[PDB]
């Protein structure tokens, strides 16, 4: 199947309290295997995967130096968008940074990106070619026609549709063992009474790698949609996700709902009945 | 601008008494990042606590992990106790085994 | 790895 390389990056600024809080975390498909945070004691990038740890010293001085100058990075422009939106000194801020790219199974390049934010909303993006931007309001267009004097976009598109593509192929071949892993999710149903007259029927999907998945519930092939309490995917801790999918039936009723499983771990969608 | 953080309290294994476990408390699509989560054992904090690294989805709302390992008997009471920006006061989340 | 390159805003 497809893949991915993901770096994401998070300046916080805390005036009065020093230097803004910096962490810096790289994903293959959902699956981290490094991280920075300016308040860890190491002051290095660290890795957290089994598969990174065989990089060289000249790897991880590489990757220490280069977050960290992201970081000095962040430091001016929280500094120089506080200026672009007339905001005190006095108020926290944030800017937030992903950029990565896919490959197909036969390692072939497939499409790069970078998003940035700044408080949590968009601010600039590269666009689906690697060769324009796109700004979210008229002071992220002051970025855009400074990132296009700069010709920053062929220095990133180098990056993107190249060296990420190179770095993403070696990782899937050193990680193989554990990076080209499908877990389909273990399915079951619950019921919980909630009255003498109506039941919870709660559909259950635990195990499953990657993190995408999909729940729904039907009524005698009527969609439920509204109907339905469904739940944000979680990670169990040991690699793996869980989510469910809930809806408040008639008691006596239970047999008119279904609910369906969607995973690439599945051959065919499962259709579950209490 | 801020947006609140959605709290789920889960075990990593379906819980059974006397077998050792690792209690989970996740909170996702919250801004800003800054955030104070605890895992409480009979309303008491728990030492021991690690969390994951701090990452964001799509829509920029961050998402952080906070574990322990723990062997869940039928006595005591677990629960997460979160603290944010959007909040009056602390809101806690009781561990229910069906969710 | 990650990228080496920066531009400030």
């Amino acid at each position: 199947g497809s893949h991915s390389m993901r770096y994401f990056f998070t300046s916080v600024s805390r005036p009065g309290r020093g230097e803004p809080r910096f962490i810096a975390v790289g994903y293959v498909d959902d699956t981290q295997f490094v991280r920075f945070d300016s308040d860890a004691a190491s002051q290095r990038m660290e890795p957290r995967a089994p598969w990174i740890e065989q990089e060289g010293p000249e790897y991880w001085d590489q990757e220490t130096r280069n977050v960290k100058a992201q970081s000095q990075t962040d430091r001016v422009d929280l500094g120089t968008l506080r200026g672009y939106y007339n905001q005190s000194e006095a108020g926290s801020h944030t800017i937030q940074i992903m950029y990565g790219c896919d490959v197909g199974s036969d390692g072939r390049f497939l499409r790069g990106y970078r998003q940035d934010a700044y408080d949590g909303k968009d601010y600039i993006a590269l666009n689906e070619d690697l060769r324009s931007w796109t700004a979210a309001d008229m002071a992220a267009q002051i970025t855009k026609r400074k990132w296009e004097a700069a010709h920053e976009a062929e220095q990133l598109r180098a990056y993107l549709d190249g060296t990420c593509v190179e770095w993403l192929r070696r990782y899937l071949e050193n990680g193989k063992e554990t990076l080209q892993r499908t877990d389909p999710p273990k399915t079951h149903m619950t019921h919980h009474p909630i009255s003498d007259h109506e039941a919870t029927l709660r559909c259950w999907a635990l195990g499953f790698y990657p993190a995408e998945i999909t729940l729904t519930w039907q009524r005698d092939g009527e969609d439920q949609t509204q109907d339905t309490e469904l739940v944000e995917t979680r990670p169990a801790g040991d690699g793996t996700f869980q989510k469910w999918a809930a809806v408040v039936v008639p008691s006596g009723e239970e047999q008119r709902y279904t609910c369906h499983v969607q995973h690439e771990g599945l051959p065919k969608p499962l259709t579950l009945r209490w | 601008i801020q947006r609140t953080p959605k709290i789920q309290v889960y075990s990593r294994h379906p819980a059974e008494n006397g077998k050792s476990n690792f209690l989970n408390c996740y909170v996702s699509g919250f801004h800003p990042s800054d955030i104070e989560v605890d895992l409480l054992k009979n309303g008491e904090r728990i030492e021991k606590v690690e969390h994951s690294d701090l990452s964001f989805s799509k829509d920029w709302s961050f998402y952080l992990l906070y574990y322990t390992e723990f062997t869940p008997t039928e006595k005591d009471e677990y629960a997460c106790r979160v603290n944010h920006v959007t909040l009056s006061q602390p809101k806690i989340v009781k561990w229910d085994r069906d969710m | 790895a990650h990228h080496g390159g920066w531009t400030t805003k």
